[PDB]
């Protein structure tokens, strides 16, 4: 089913982040000021908190080397849904 | 910048309250988001 | 336009630098 | 204030940015039309 | 017909006093950032430490990411390939 | 051996930070 499917491979690399919520509340204020969403999440990408740290933006967390680490649990990812 | 301290704050957001955390959070988000005129920090030891 | 580009190339290496920096410190 | 607390996320019949978010923008409309008056 | 060519005659005017002033302006703000760059020379051992053309128009998140990937591909591991694709 | 172990490691992640630091040096 969905294993290898587009839409789920890589939700939960680290634990929870759930895929589907922006990481920056000002992308809320910014939605609530134009009246404005999993629907385009699946149109344009899911916005990860990982891809954002490897782009370089940091954005706070709710509660108070990456790239090696992020590449090698994308190997261990890749193996473990093949097997 | 003459010509950062958003990471000095957040090492110091990092000890704050829950809810002071919030509005901490939220006022800097609703500051980037549409008014520009509007500054936050945080005083303390 | 040239010179917009170039400003823009000099952002992104100054933003290049700083998110070096940020690893350095991360790493340390 | 009451005001103060919901910019807090202190919901008084443990903190929420829902409950921070609409009434950041209203309460920062509020003070900026007071300060304007006051002066006014 | 002439009035359209001296009111578009005068936009173009006010349009090349623009362009003039960005240019101005953009030329001082070039001047700072070369005083900013040899101020980071002058502060930057080094002698023990010791594809771009396409990404002089990437987006500052995206230049990031493509230095750092490079970086990793040249370093590690060289089972990893980049591509920019736009227009 | 162990400190040239060490220092393998510690040039290659200041090779690509000074690797950063000279294309900034050569941007400007």
């Amino acid at each position: 089913g969905d294993l290898l499917s587009p839409d789920s491979v890589l939700s939960c690399l680290y634990p929870g982040d759930h895929g589907k919520k922006t990481p920056n509340p000002a992308n809320q204020y910014q939605f609530d000021k134009v009246g404005i969403l999993s629907d385009y999440v699946l149109e344009l990408g899911h916005p990860y908190l990982w891809v954002q740290k490897l782009g370089g933006l940091h954005f706070p967390k709710e509660q108070p080397s990456h790239m090696e680490t992020t590449m090698k649990l994308l190997k261990t990812r890749v193996q473990s849904r093949l097997a | 910048e003459y010509l950062d301290q958003a990471h000095k704050q957040y090492e110091t957001a990092r000890h704050l309250p829950p809810p002071l955390y919030v509005l901490f959070v939220q006022a800097t988000a609703y500051g980037q988001a549409c008014d520009k005129t509007l500054s936050v920090a945080i005083e303390g030891s | 336009e040239s010179v917009e580009d170039k400003l823009e190339l000099r952002r992104k290496q100054f933003h290049v630098l700083l998110s070096t920096i940020h690893e350095l410190q991360q790493t340390l | 204030y009451l005001w103060v607390q919901k910019l807090g996320g202190l919901h008084f019949p443990i903190a929420d940015h829902s409950l921070s978010a609409s009434h950041m923008e209203t309460t920062m409309k509020l003070l900026k039309t007071r300060v304007q008056s006051r002066l006014a | 017909q002439r009035k359209r060519l001296a009111e578009k005659y005068r936009e173009c005017l006010s349009n090349k006093e623009k362009i003039l002033k960005e240019i101005e302006v953009k030329k001082e703000y070039l001047s700072s950032l070369q005083p900013r760059l040899n101020s980071i020379m002058q502060a930057s051992v080094q002698e023990y430490l010791f594809q771009y053309e396409t990404a002089r128009h990437l987006p500052p998140p995206l230049y990031v990411l493509f230095v750092q990937a490079t970086a990793y591909g040249q370093a590690c591991d060289k089972t990893l390939s980049v591509a920019i694709e736009g227009s």
